RNA sequence: CCUGGUGUCUUGGGUG
């Protein structure tokens, strides 16, 4: 559903809200959310 | 707001009746107030913040 | 009449002495090359990836200082004088750049020479960031370490110096005029004598010192004006003389159209 | 925020003339023309070689305010000439030494090449 | 009167040029026993005396992704908090300042000391050198 | 309207090829948020 | 943070100096004999490679964050 | 299909 990024081992996953907030692989609790899937633009000014 | 309506200009602290004149407005880009150097000695202004 | 004497040349920088003309037509000419002859430069950078220490809009704002080719730029349009939908071949350049680091270790190091023209208006000599040599990598970008990549698509537009000093083609214009001060347009400031403690012009030896006796000629006007202009490349030193003339006359012919038609 | 586009400095909205000229009837023969969208580059150019011309009486200009990209020039000659005229002679004349001195340049550059 | 000019050309180039950056921080509140806050991008017909604001910049957890442009009063942390005693909850989520814009950055998600969900919001923009701004030898 | 807070690109004029979201489209003249420098335009809808 | 593309004052490119510049002071080449040979001559243009500092050696330092 | 509410009391650090 939504990506995120584990803070130590940089593994990447999905969670649906209700799942606990953890990683999967080493169970570190501090994640990022990824990047939109939008185009960034930006004037080079 | 458009030109040459009067309005009040003020600066604290309104230390004599000259700390209180009406002007006419010109309307500019950018976001300072502009003023006519003249003014600054009764206001006691400067333009250093 | 006016008459030039070119005193040294090269690729990227013509000194020259002006003669028989008005200082504000001198004048004239150094501000028209500054800021009005068009050039070609990054204006638009759509990013698909940064996952570089530095910031995505600080990456961008040095994009659009790298100097483009702009050799054949006359021939194409600005962008808001276009009839087309969106952007196409005729208005704008695109330009891609990809690096990586694979590996746990060293920097890896993201240069100008990485940016690739995708499409252009061929076969028009516009657009490649320019080389001193074929072995130069030219312009640090920025630079990535393991797993960090950089993925960037560039839009490169035609403007002018007017609208953002990215598209200016000099660097600085160096200008003097009446080295021994003949003309008394300057009152010069000492403690002791005024001679001894101002330095001599570079050009104090192409004109002749004042005589000692040699009464002041009210009538004298200033009338040879020796200036440098030094380019970044974007365009080679003779064309930016030669253009800023040429421009400098549609914007005269312009103002001679509109009394001509206003009757 | 309040920070204007940079690119009004040079393009023309379409009801803004680039030019206006009007008369100044206080005194004889005497025009205030409005140049729009236009520096000091131009301006400066215009003046003085207006100035070497024996029929203009008066000439000058001014840019009332940097933040705005335009100036107003005023300019009058004595009666025989149409004021309006000689500003098109002017023109022309420096139109020509530019055509002039872009060829002696021209010229100069190939024996250097 | 101590004000200066600055030369157009060189703030162009990058000089006095800076990044500005603020952190909006957000948890979930206990009322009770199985009473929390949650983390969601409310839906109009279930949480009553909704903000002003645009909530189309929500993704479906309630926080807004790294790399979306905002503006004033966008919400970018979507919470609610239930009405005691459907149609039952109420709004609690956090804009964005109104006199500011620029960038999502980076979102941290977390858990505080007491086990409930904690979020993180880090807004970047660009401030410009302009009229007005302030300089000192 | 079925158009308000939708990806948009602009075709003409001096802001074409940039992006922006349909911030307010009350009639003929919309209201994009450009991304591109923080301001919000007024814009006509044949752009 | 990074060594400039353009000097501020003149615009003259200084972008793609920096490498040069580190390599000849290894060589025991004096700073103001380095930006000599570079022919950085106008003093605006010496202010930016002689008195920048490149922090970002140490900014990369700190293992990336995927 | 119009209306449309987001806190206070302090303390501390600053600006002229
Ligand atoms: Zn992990
Ligand atoms: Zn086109
Ligand atoms: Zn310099």
């Amino acid at each position: 559903g939504v990506k995120y990024t584990c803070g130590a081992c940089a593994h990447n996953f999905s969670l649906n809200k209700s799942d606990p907030v953890r990683c999967k692989e080493c169970g570190h609790r501090v994640i990022y959310k990824a990047r939109t899937k939008r185009m960034i633009q930006f004037d080079a000014r | 707001l458009m030109d040459d309506d009067p309005v009040l200009f003020n600066r604290q602290p309104s230390l004599h009746k000259m700390s209180m004149m009406a002007h006419r407005v010109k309307v500019m880009p950018y976001s300072t107030f502009r003023l006519n150097l003249s003014v600054t000695s009764p206001y006691n202004a400067d333009f250093d913040g | 009449e006016p008459k030039v004497n070119i005193i040294n040349a090269q690729d990227d920088e013509v000194e020259l002495m002006l003669s028989d003309v008005n200082l504000s037509l001198a004048n004239s000419l150094r501000r028209t090359m500054l800021a009005e002859v068009p050039t070609l430069a990054i204006d638009l950078v759509e990013i698909k990836m940064n996952t570089s220490v530095l910031a995505d809009e600080f990456i961008s704002h040095r994009l659009g200082l790298i100097p483009l080719v702009s050799e054949d730029v006359e021939e194409m349009k600005y962008s808001r004088d276009c009839t087309c939908e969106d952007y196409c071949d005729e208005c704008s350049v695109v330009l891609e750049l990809s690096a990586r680091h694979e590996g746990e270790e060293g920097t890896t190091d993201v240069y100008s020479s990485s940016l690739i023209k995708v499409s252009g208006p061929g076969n028009l000599n516009v657009g490649e960031p320019v080389r001193r040599d074929d072995y130069d990598q030219g312009i640090l970008l920025c630079k990535l370490r393991n797993h960090q990549e950089l993925n960037i698509r560039c839009i490169a537009k035609k403007g002018i110096a007017k609208e953002h000093a990215k598209w200016s083609p000099c660097s600085a214009i160096a200008f003097e005029y009446d080295p021994h001060n003949k003309l008394k347009h300057t009152d010069f400031w000492f403690e002791v004598d005024a001679k001894k403690e101002w330095p001599d012009s570079k050009y104090a030896t192409w004109e002749e010192p004042p005589k000692p006796g040699e009464v002041f000629d009210y009538k004298a006007k200033p009338n040879r004006f020796y200036m440098t202009v030094e380019t970044t490349g974007s365009l080679k030193a003779n064309q930016v003389f030669s253009r800023g003339i040429k421009t400098l006359q549609e914007k005269l012919a312009n103002v001679l159209f509109e009394l001509e038609n206003s009757r | 925020m309040n920070a204007p586009d940079r690119f009004e400095l040079f393009i023309l909205p379409d009801d803004v003339p680039k030019l206006k000229i009007t008369p100044d009837s206080r005194v004889p023969n005497c025009i205030i023309i409005k140049f729009e969208r236009e520096d000091h580059t131009l301006a400066n150019l215009l003046r003085e070689e207006l100035a070497l011309y024996p029929d203009v009486t008066f000439v000058a200009y001014k840019v009332e305010h940097p933040l705005f990209a335009n100036f107003v020039m005023r300019l009058q000659t004595e009666e025989g000439t149409r004021p309006k005229q000689a500003l098109e002679r002017a023109c022309a004349s420096i139109i020509n030494k530019l055509k002039t001195l872009d060829h002696k340049f021209n010229e100069e550059w190939n024996i250097k090449n | 009167e101590d004000s200066m000019i600055m030369n157009q050309s060189s703030i162009d180039r990058g000089l006095f040029r800076s990044l500005f950056f603020r952190s909006y921080m957000d948890q979930e509140k206990r009322f009770g026993i199985s009473i929390v806050e949650e983390f969601e991008k409310p839906t109009r017909a279930t949480t009553l005396r909704l903000k002003h604001g645009t909530y189309e910049k929500l993704d479906e957890d309630g926080l807004i992704a790294p790399g979306v442009r905002v503006s004033g009063d966008d919400i970018i942390i979507g919470k609610t908090t239930p009405i005691p005693p459907y149609h039952t909850k109420r709004d609690a989520s956090t804009p964005l300042r109104s006199t500011e814009n620029g960038i999502v950055d980076q979102v941290l998600l977390t858990t505080n000391q007491e086990g409930l969900k904690f979020v993180k919001v880090r807004m970047r923009t660009t401030k410009v050198p302009q009229i007005g701004d302030k300089f000192a030898s | 309207d079925p158009t308000l807070n939708k990806t948009v690109k602009i075709r003409q004029g001096g802001y074409k090829g940039k992006i922006g979201i349909v911030k307010e489209a009350n009639g003929d003249r919309f209201r994009v948020e450009l991304h591109n420098p923080n301001k919000t335009i007024p814009i006509p809808c044949s752009f | 943070m990074i060594i400039p593309v353009r000097c501020f004052s003149c615009g003259k490119v200084v972008g793609d100096k920096w490498d040069a510049y580190l390599r000849l002071l290894e060589e025991g080449k004096q700073e103001g004999d380095a930006l000599d040979e570079l022919k950085l001559k106008r003093y605006c243009c010496r202010r930016m490679v002689l008195t920048h500092v490149d922090l970002i050696e140490k900014f990369l330092r700190y293992n990336p964050l995927e």
